[PDB]
């Protein structure tokens, strides 16, 4: 995360980190219940082997809440392609339940028409991670989350180099130097109503990270909730 | 604006239009209260909820 701010205590309870074989984070995810975790289907491919871990706000330090699950299945979208990024979603069911405490529980899964009227409506969602703090740097060893403004959709197409297809939406900032980064990918983005927050993204991919006239492109979560049930049900 | 338009139909979480009059509903978790708005929490640690 460019720019925004620190995930403080409880903050940020539904963020999960994707870790490789030497514990290091490569990508997010959100809780969605005590056996699911949403993530990107591209950051299927950055790993061998990965575990999930959640309740973590910094990485340097043990606050006595993470928690580390292996992963039991992995359901990828059937047609998502490096080629297109459409499709840019993948649950994971673990091993063994999470247990929900401070800084872990799950975000809300919204309805569809519902979310995209009133959801995507909002001026603004958050985005969280552990992500690269400039598009050059290194990971945040501290949880971060970031407002980011819904972007109208017209000009979100009129400054993509790339197809933005139905599955996606962009949010963020047109020259403002804040937006997800390197690491943040499959991470939430979440909409605040009334103090619930419900996922409404998924961080999948940008042309590099606050470019000018470049907005972040989020995996749209409202074209995948029936399929999301789906595989939370198998 | 009228009925889910305006001010959500005074819903907590979601709110439908059914017959022409607001219902609303609850994500997973979460029982409609008495008042058929809110929306209560059945159990801890409840969906959507910052833990402070
Ligand atoms: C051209 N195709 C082969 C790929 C493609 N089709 C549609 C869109 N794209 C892509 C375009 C760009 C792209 N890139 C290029 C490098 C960048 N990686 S990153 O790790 O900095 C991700 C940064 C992000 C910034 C904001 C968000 Cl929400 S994610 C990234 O996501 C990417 F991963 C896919
Ligand atoms: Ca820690
Ligand atoms: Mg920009």
């Amino acid at each position: 995360i460019v720019g925004g701010q620190e995930c403080k205590d409880g903050e940020c309870p539904w963020q999960a980190l994707l870790i490789n074989e030497e514990n290091e984070g490569f990508c997010g995810g959100t809780i969605l219940s005590e056996f699911y975790i949403l993530t990107a289907a591209h950051c299927l491919y950055q790993a061998k082997r990965f575990k999930v871990r959640v309740g973590d706000r910094n990485t340097e330090q043990e606050e006595g809440g993470e928690a580390v699950h292996e992963v039991e299945v992995v359901i990828k979208h059937n047609r998502f392609t490096k080629e297109t990024y459409d499709f840019d979603i993948a649950v994971l069911r673990l091993k063994t339940p999470i247990t929900f405490r401070m800084n872990v529980a799950p975000a809300c899964l919204p309805e569809r028409d519902w979310a995209e009227s009133t959801l995507m409506t909002q001026k603004t969602g958050i985005v969280s991670g552990f992500g690269r703090t400039h598009e050059k740097g290194r990971q945040s060893t501290r949880l971060k989350m970031l407002e980011v403004p819904y972007v109208d959709r017209n000009s979100c197409k009129l400054s993509s180099s790339f197809i933005i297809t139905q599955n996606m939406f962009c949010a963020g900032y047109d020259t403002k130097q804040e937006d997800a980064c390197q690491g943040d990918s499959g991470g939430p983005h979440v909409t605040r109503f009334k103090d619930t927050y419900f996922v409404t993204g998924i961080v999948s991919w940008g042309e590099g990270c606050a470019r000018k006239g470049k907005y972040g492109i989020y995996t749209k979560v409202t074209a995948f909730l029936k399929w999301i049930d789906r595989s939370m049900k198998t | 604006r009228k009925l889910c338009s305006l001010d959500n139909g005074d819903c907590d979480q979601f709110c439908h239009e059914e017959q022409n009059s607001v219902v609303c509903s609850c994500a997973r978790g979460y029982t409609l209260a008495d008042n058929g708005k809110a929306c209560i929490p059945t159990g801890p640690y409840p969906c959507g909820k910052q833990t402070l």
